[PDB]
């Protein structure tokens, strides 16, 4: 019971730091996304 | 009233927002003694700026700190901006928010030592940067379209959307009035006309400006010109000799066209305009088709708005509609909209306040201005 | 003379895009908006909404 346990644990861990990265990873894409769409946003108020 | 300083590669425009021209247009050039020893001892400045150098140009080496459109020389910008606010505009930075223009794709270090002088050594209250060709759009009461900025030392084509410049179509030419003046040199030396000097080369400037023209088709015009002499002008040098000229007159914008004529392998202006229109969304090419705007000194030649009418036209499918609009003063197209944009009751809630510098650094103008 | 005539004869165009403008007076505006939609795996439709803001402030 305690190897599947700790088998199963570092499993969990590891999917979790994976996850955790890759929603860092997509948060700075998506914060580069946000700084042109929000330039643009104010390109367009200045045009209005 | 906010400043606007219009920042270009051969002249710089200074003036109050609100105004309709700007107040004070001169060379951007910084003049050194070319002896120093000589003339330091009888009191001589070190340095004279803009009319002042042009005026000595036959003892003064000249220097440009703006080079096709990019800043090299950050001590003689320093010192134009010196001259402009203490002998042209004769106004206190430190009291008057100060908007400055920028050429395309400008570096983001080269903005942040703009802001950073313009908080540090001016001690300015507020500042903006406003791209050039973005401002000529404005000056022309449109907000969606691509602008044809030809200037002193570098052309570019900046397709604007709704006020945001797109990056990546936007199209560098290293072909300006500048090259046309030295292949105009060439073609008269050709001639037999020889201008060797800075005085002869201004000489040769004045002549271009005032009698080169774009003609609609160069094969008919070149045949007009070797069947006929009516195409020939006089020019009287300041000597007293007449000079006469003849294809000189439009085979010199011509290069414009088509680049090949100084061996450069670029496309021309209608070419670039054309690829740079051709990189944007299918969706908002038909926008830019129909407002397509000609900007800078170098385009004031009479006739270009037809030949790039024409060459569009025979370009683009013939299901577009194609507009090309040249305001009569679109030389000074990028100060009036700078004038237009500070001079908006809510343009005063982007300018960049000290506060704010101080609070975040020099970073700042690139999360405020695009 | 078109141009000239349309002077007189321009009252389709000028007043159509002057009325039917598609913008409103500055400052903060929220946007409800909902429009028909067509359905994917009369045509087959559902409604949908879009809630759109004028400045990241708001």
């Amino acid at each position: 019971q305690e190897r599947r346990w700790k088998v199963a644990a570092a499993k969990k861990l590891v999917r979790t730091v994976v996850r955790h990265h890759e929603e860092k990873q997509l948060r700075e894409e998506r914060g580069k996304k946000e700084e042109q769409s929000r330039l643009r946003r104010i390109a367009a108020s200045t045009a209005r | 009233a906010a400043l606007v300083v219009d920042n270009g590669s051969g002249m710089c425009k200074a003036g109050f927002a609100g105004d309709d021209a700007p107040r004070a247009v001169f060379p951007s050039i910084v003049g050194r003694p070319r002896h120093q020893g000589v003339m330091v001892g009888m009191g001589q400045k070190d340095s004279y700026v803009g009319d002042e150098a042009q005026s000595k140009r036959g003892i003064l080496t000249l220097k440009y700190p703006i080079e096709h459109g990019i800043v090299t020389n950050w001590d003689d910008m320093e010192k134009i901006w010196h001259h402009t606010f203490y002998n042209e505009l004769r106004v206190a930075p430190e009291e008057h928010p100060v908007l400055l223009t920028e050429a395309p794709l400008n570096p983001k270090a080269n903005r942040e030592k703009m802001t950073q002088i313009m908080f540090e050594t001016f001690n300015t209250p507020a500042m903006y940067v406003a791209i050039q060709a973005v401002l000529s759009l404005y000056a022309s009461g449109r907000t969606t379209g691509i602008v044809m900025d030809s200037g002193d030392g570098v052309t570019h084509t900046v397709p604007i959307y709704e006020g945001y410049a797109l990056p990546h179509a936007i199209l560098r030419l290293d072909l300006a009035g500048r090259d046309l003046t030295d292949y105009l040199m060439k073609i008269l030396t050709e001639r037999g006309y020889s201008f060797t000097t800075t005085a002869e080369r201004e000489i040769v400037r004045d002549i271009k400006e005032k009698l080169c023209y774009v003609a609609l088709d160069f094969e008919q015009e070149m045949a007009t010109a070797a069947s006929s002499s009516s195409l020939e002008k006089s020019y009287e040098l300041p000597d007293g000799q007449v000079i006469t000229i003849g294809n000189e007159r439009f085979r010199c914008p011509e290069a414009l066209f088509q680049p090949s004529f100084l061996g450069m392998e670029s496309c021309g202006i209608h070419e670039t305009t054309f690829n740079s229109i051709m990189k944007c969304d299918v969706d908002i090419r038909k926008d830019l088709y129909a407002n397509t705007v000609l900007s800078g000194g170098t385009t004031m030649y009479p006739g270009i708005a037809d030949r790039m009418q024409k060459e569009i036209t025979a370009l683009a499918p013939s299901t577009m509609k194609i507009k090309i609009i040249a305001p009569p003063e679109r030389k000074y197209s990028v100060w009036i909209g700078g004038s237009i944009l500070a001079s908006l009751s809510t343009f005063q809630q982007m300018w960049i306040s000290k506060q704010e510098y101080d609070e975040s650094g020099p970073s700042i103008v690139h999360r405020k201005c695009f | 003379n078109l141009r000239s005539l349309e002077t007189y004869e321009r009252l389709e165009a000028d007043k159509k895009k002057q009325v039917h403008k598609k913008r409103k007076c500055p400052g903060p505006i929220i946007t409800y908006h909902s429009v028909t939609v067509p359905l994917v795996g009369p045509p087959a439709r559902c409604s949908r909404t879009f809630i759109t803001f004028s400045d990241d402030a708001t």
